[PDB]
């Protein structure tokens, strides 16, 4: 089957730039049949381009498609703050049809550091057998963060889970949540719970802790 | 074997219905409106310069009655002469008032 | 607010060629017509699916 | 408005089946075809097949040959998918597209449904546990917030003082356990001055569970 | 129309082409398609946008006007106004009523024609190895794979190719 | 006409066709034949009524007139009156020769194109079974019966049945 | 055009035609050769001309007239004047825009029309010794010289006397 790959899977652009998206194909695109689909979070795609240059209705003379063959790009002239999405591409040209993998542009924004906070477990929650110690790393950019955990000082591996945010509307912002879990029995085991974010706008990685049964 | 291409033009779900010379009312695709048939209901104050009236008729304003003295070496583009006007001053007639009227607002 | 056609009803948009307003205007307007409506065909006949 | 109207969210332990539904309102139905798409929770878009509602034909993904039948109903104007052994990987996302009436045409996939969310688990309903993060300072902005814990399946509302409270607040995509149950946190940013006066709850709707649940948080020395 | 082609000997029209105003529907040993033809959809459009400019242009009438609605019988004068605005008026309705019907039907005929064209043209480019079923179809004698088709709607088409073949199976 | 079937290609009309505007005679083993076509003269017909119809419709004129004769002369008032009639008069009597003009070179036109499509669609039907004599008749290289030529011009003819004796009788 | 021939089909004019509209160029064993086609020719030049007459006819407006300059204001009467002639004027100009667009657009389809009427009258003559190129040429499957060219062009020729040689050249 035929194997579409774009490129660059992120890019970071303000808005009036322009963006230039690349899809690759494994092998000749029949007919130049190539579709680009763009679909913001929550929401299921839009038809963008078909037949490689053409608008679908509804869509501003910014947005075009062009390439041939094997090679194709779809261009945004004019960044405006309703083009910050996903994009697809996908051939049509013979069965199975086949998409390329997420290509998504993003606000560029002025580098913003983190503020860390670090949560302990309920005492409610612990009476059900088990402790979650919450990380929070809020509203900052690039989205590279490490969030690493530390039990005691020792480091912390395959027992946290983190989930991210999607850029925010106004500030142009991500944040983020790490979460450690332990049985109450573990928890209890030991005394300080640290964690230690690094980002590229801390000078130097930033550590915040607890000690289990303090105030 | 062999194969078969077919010659064929669009339709769309419901069309609209023209006149033409042979027909009172047939279908085509697309049409667009040729009679505007509606107003906003407001009269826009530009470009024109649109001199509104309120409750004096231009000739009361010419003439200086009391409560026009607002319109004193007004321009004007278009003069809107309003139903609600009348006039406080000495009472008058003027012969050939409507081309008066005209030449003034003119 | 800005239009350049001026009726007694009020503004109106002089893009189409005609108008049913009013036959007092002020400024650029379309010609006025008894007709309310004419629809000017911009596409081919419409022949939908047999089924 | 050319609207395609999908079925409502399943769920379905594996081995089940799933048939989803999507009705068309807006054009003439027996002129067009259908295609049908999936995208898992964070991932791509993969094509399951196409349908003509005019001719019949039939285009399946070798993938999805064998467990897949597509179906259309032109009384109903309404094309439907069925997918058989169900596993968990299939766990995702089901778009319905309006695609051309013939397969090597010349335009794809312009109109798509809401798209309906089938969660492939052995895991049975529960409502979720919710239990607080309190602020504590080190005269300032200080962060708290509320931990969903151990619910199922999605979706989760979160709000604060019953919509009162929005501005500095993030609601964090759930993540899936490896119990099989989801967890989400909710967090609000607010001056750690009105943290002695005003009060804080954060309501929590669980809908499939039929559970509705309101916490406070408070730093309690 | 004038061709009858359109409403025509074309049986009806392709709702689910909405890429183009006329195109190709094919069968062959590998599927059937649909795809539209730009350069005549082009054709057809610019003319009618052509036209609807040259109707809408420049059509607003400027100049100083008199008095169209009076308050108080009087007499001749105000019964002349009245007529010339009332002759003007019957005469400008006069005009827009037959400029939309001339219009019009020059429209749909007009439309008519670039099917028939594009028709007589695929037709042209088959030569003999095609026959012209009468709907609008061609018949086509030889193998034709979607590469060969695409020739065709291309304007590419070697007929000089597939003539042996073709007249081999049209003939026997 | 534009087509130039009718006082075209087609020699002259048949005054003896009093059951139609367009049809068929035909010659074969049993004797020869005329017959009218009841779809395309009505086609015809109906469109020409059409345009009847949109031309007497809804045509007076009705509003209070001033006067358009004087006795004795006056000036400028009056002057300005007979010039006002004369004015509409003119446009009037334009608008009225364009009409008819216009008018008249379309009936034509459309007529033409009547026979012209009645002739290329029963070319169609007629497929390979015979040839174009280039006069309105087609040479049909087949036997052909009465029953047969019905089936032609009642649009039911089926070519395949008698390919192979016309092909045969044709390039032999 | 509407029947795509001129700047249709047909590639391109031959400004080196100076006798005539129409024409054939020819090529056989003989050499090259390009004659113009007087019926046709004249066929469009006489409807062209008929056309001018009825436009450039009895067009001259004559009948006493109003003063349609004024020196001093003065009020309604005038400003009346001023208005019956502007409505005048107006409507006049759109007339004349009107009939030279409709005039045009005629005068152009019409022509297109004699040159195809010229071609498929060709064509019908050739009968079944020639192939349909697609850019208005024949190809003439038997040898043609200078008199039988000829024959074709003052529409004598015998396509019988041909049809074997041609139909043996065209199908093996
Ligand atoms: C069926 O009817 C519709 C109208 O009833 C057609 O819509 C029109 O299509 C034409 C040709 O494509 C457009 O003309 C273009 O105008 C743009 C810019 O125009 C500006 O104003 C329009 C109208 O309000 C607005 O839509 C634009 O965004 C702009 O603000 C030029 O840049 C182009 O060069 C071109 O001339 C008309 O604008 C458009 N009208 C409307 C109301 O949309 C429709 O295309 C017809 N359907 C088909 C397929 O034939
Ligand atoms: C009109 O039609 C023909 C055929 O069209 C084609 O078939 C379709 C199904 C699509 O897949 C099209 O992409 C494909 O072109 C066109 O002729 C084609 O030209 C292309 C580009 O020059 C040829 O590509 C070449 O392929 C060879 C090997 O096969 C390579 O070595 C070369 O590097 C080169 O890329 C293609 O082969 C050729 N198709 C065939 C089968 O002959 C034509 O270009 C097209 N359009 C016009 C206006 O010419
Ligand atoms: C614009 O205003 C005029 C009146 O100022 C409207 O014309 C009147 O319409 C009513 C209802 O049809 C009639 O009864 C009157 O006799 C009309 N008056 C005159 C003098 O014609 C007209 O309808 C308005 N146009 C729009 C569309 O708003």
């Amino acid at each position: 089957e035929i194997v579409m790959t774009q490129s660059p899977g992120t890019l970071s652009l303000s808005p009036g730039e322009r963006a230039t998206l690349s899809c690759r194909a494994s092998q000749s695109v029949s007919m130049n049949y190539l579709a680009w689909f763009q679909q913001k979070p929550g929401q299921a795609p839009r038809l963008l381009i078909y037949g490689a240059s053409r608008r679908a209705t509804g869509i501003p003379d910014r947005i075009s498609g062009s390439g041939s063959g094997t090679d194709f790009t779809l261009t945004i002239s004019r960044l405006e703050p309703a083009d910050f999405a996903v994009y697809y591409c996908q051939q049509y040209g013979t069965s199975p049809r086949t998409f390329g993998q997420g290509a998504k542009v993003e606000i560029k924004r002025t580098v913003a550091a983190p503020s860390v906070f670090i949560f302990p477990p309920s005492d409610e929650q612990l009476k059900s057998g088990t402790a979650s110690v919450v990380c929070l790393l809020n509203n900052f950019y690039p989205r590279e963060a490490k969030v690493q955990w530390k039990v005691d000082n020792a480091l912390q591996s395959g027992n946290s889970q983190e989930s991210v945010t999607e850029q925010d509307s106004k500030d142009s912002t991500y944040s983020l949540s790490s979460t450690l879990t332990l049985s109450k029995a573990d928890y209890e085991k030991h005394k300080v719970y640290a964690c230690e974010v690094t980002h590229q706008g801390l000078s130097s990685p930033v550590t915040k802790s607890f000690n289990r049964g303090e105030c | 074997p062999g194969a078969t291409l077919c010659l064929g033009h669009h339709a769309v779900p419901n069309g609209t219905l023209v006149k033409t010379i042979t027909d009172d009312q047939i279908e085509v695709t697309n049409a667009t409106e040729l009679v505007q048939s509606s107003s906003t209901g407001k009269i826009c104050n530009n470009p024109h310069r649109i001199l509104d009236g309120i409750d004096c008729t231009l000739i009361d304003a010419l003439l200086g009655d009391p409560h026009c003295d607002v319109f004193q070496n007004e321009t004007w583009d278009l003069f809107v002469e309003r139903s609600k006007a009348f006039s406080n001053c000495y009472p008058y007639d003027v012969p050939d008032y409507a081309s008066l009227r005209s030449l003034v607002a003119s | 607010c800005i239009s350049e056609c001026i009726t007694p009803n009020g503004s109106i948009p002089n893009d189409k060629p005609f108008q049913n307003v009013n036959k007092i205007t002020y400024g650029a307007c379309p010609k006025y017509v008894k007709q309310n409506t004419l629809k000017l065909a911009t596409g081919m006949r419409n022949v939908p699916e047999k089924q | 408005q050319v609207q395609l109207q999908q079925s409502g969210a399943e769920v379905k332990t594996p081995g089940a089946s799933v048939k989803v539904s999507c009705k068309a309102s807006g054009y003439t139905f027996t002129s067009f075809g259908v295609s049908w798409i999936r995208q898992a929770p964070g991932q791509g878009l993969e094509w399951i097949g196409w349908i003509s509602a005019y001719n019949g034909d039939t285009y399946y993904a070798q993938k999805f040959q064998a467990r897949v039948t597509m179906t259309t109903d032109t009384s109903t104007t309404t094309a439907y998918m069925e997918m058989r052994s169900l596993r968990s990987d299939d766990t995702a996302v089901y778009y319905c597209a309006r695609e051309p009436p013939l397969f090597y045409s010349s335009w794809s996939l312009d109109n798509w449904g809401q798209g309906t969310l089938v969660t492939v688990s052995s895991a049975s309903t529960k409502g979720p546990s919710v239990f607080p993060l309190a602020p504590s300072s080190k005269g300032g902005t200080a962060a708290l917030g509320c931990l969903v814990k151990d619910y199922f399946p999605e979706p989760v509302t979160v709000s604060w003082n019953s919509g009162a409270l929005t501005s500095g607040v993030h609601t964090f995509p759930a993540v899936l356990q490896s119990s099989g149950l989801y967890s989400l946190s909710s967090v609000v940013t607010v001056p750690s001055s009105s943290l002695g006066t005003q009060t804080y709850i954060c309501n929590v709707n669980h809908k499939p569970s039929n559970t509705k649940v309101d916490k406070r948080v408070e730093p309690k020395s | 129309g004038l061709f009858g082609a359109i409403a025509g000997f074309i049986e009806n029209g392709w709702e689910g082409m909405i890429d183009g105003w006329y195109g190709f529907r094919h069968q062959n040993s590998e599927g059937t398609g649909q795809a539209a033809d730009l350069k005549s959809t082009q054709a057809a459009i610019d003319q009618i946008n052509g036209k609807l400019n040259r109707v809408i242009e420049k059509t607003n009438e400027k100049f100083h006007q008199i008095e169209k609605e009076f308050s108080e019988v009087e007499g001749r004068i105000q019964d002349l106004e009245k007529y010339v605005e009332d002759t003007k008026i019957d005469l400008w309705s006069y005009n827009a009523e037959l400029l939309v019907a001339l219009e019009n039907q020059h429209t749909i005929d007009l439309t008519d024609s670039e099917m028939n064209k594009l028709f007589e043209k695929t037709g042209r480019q088959l030569r003999e190895n095609a026959e012209d079923m009468g709907n609008g179809c061609f018949k086509i004698y030889h193998k034709c794979d979607n590469a060969c088709i695409e020739s065709i709607r291309n304007g590419t088409y070697d007929h000089d190719v597939y003539r042996d073949e073709a007249l081999n199976n049209r003939f026997q």
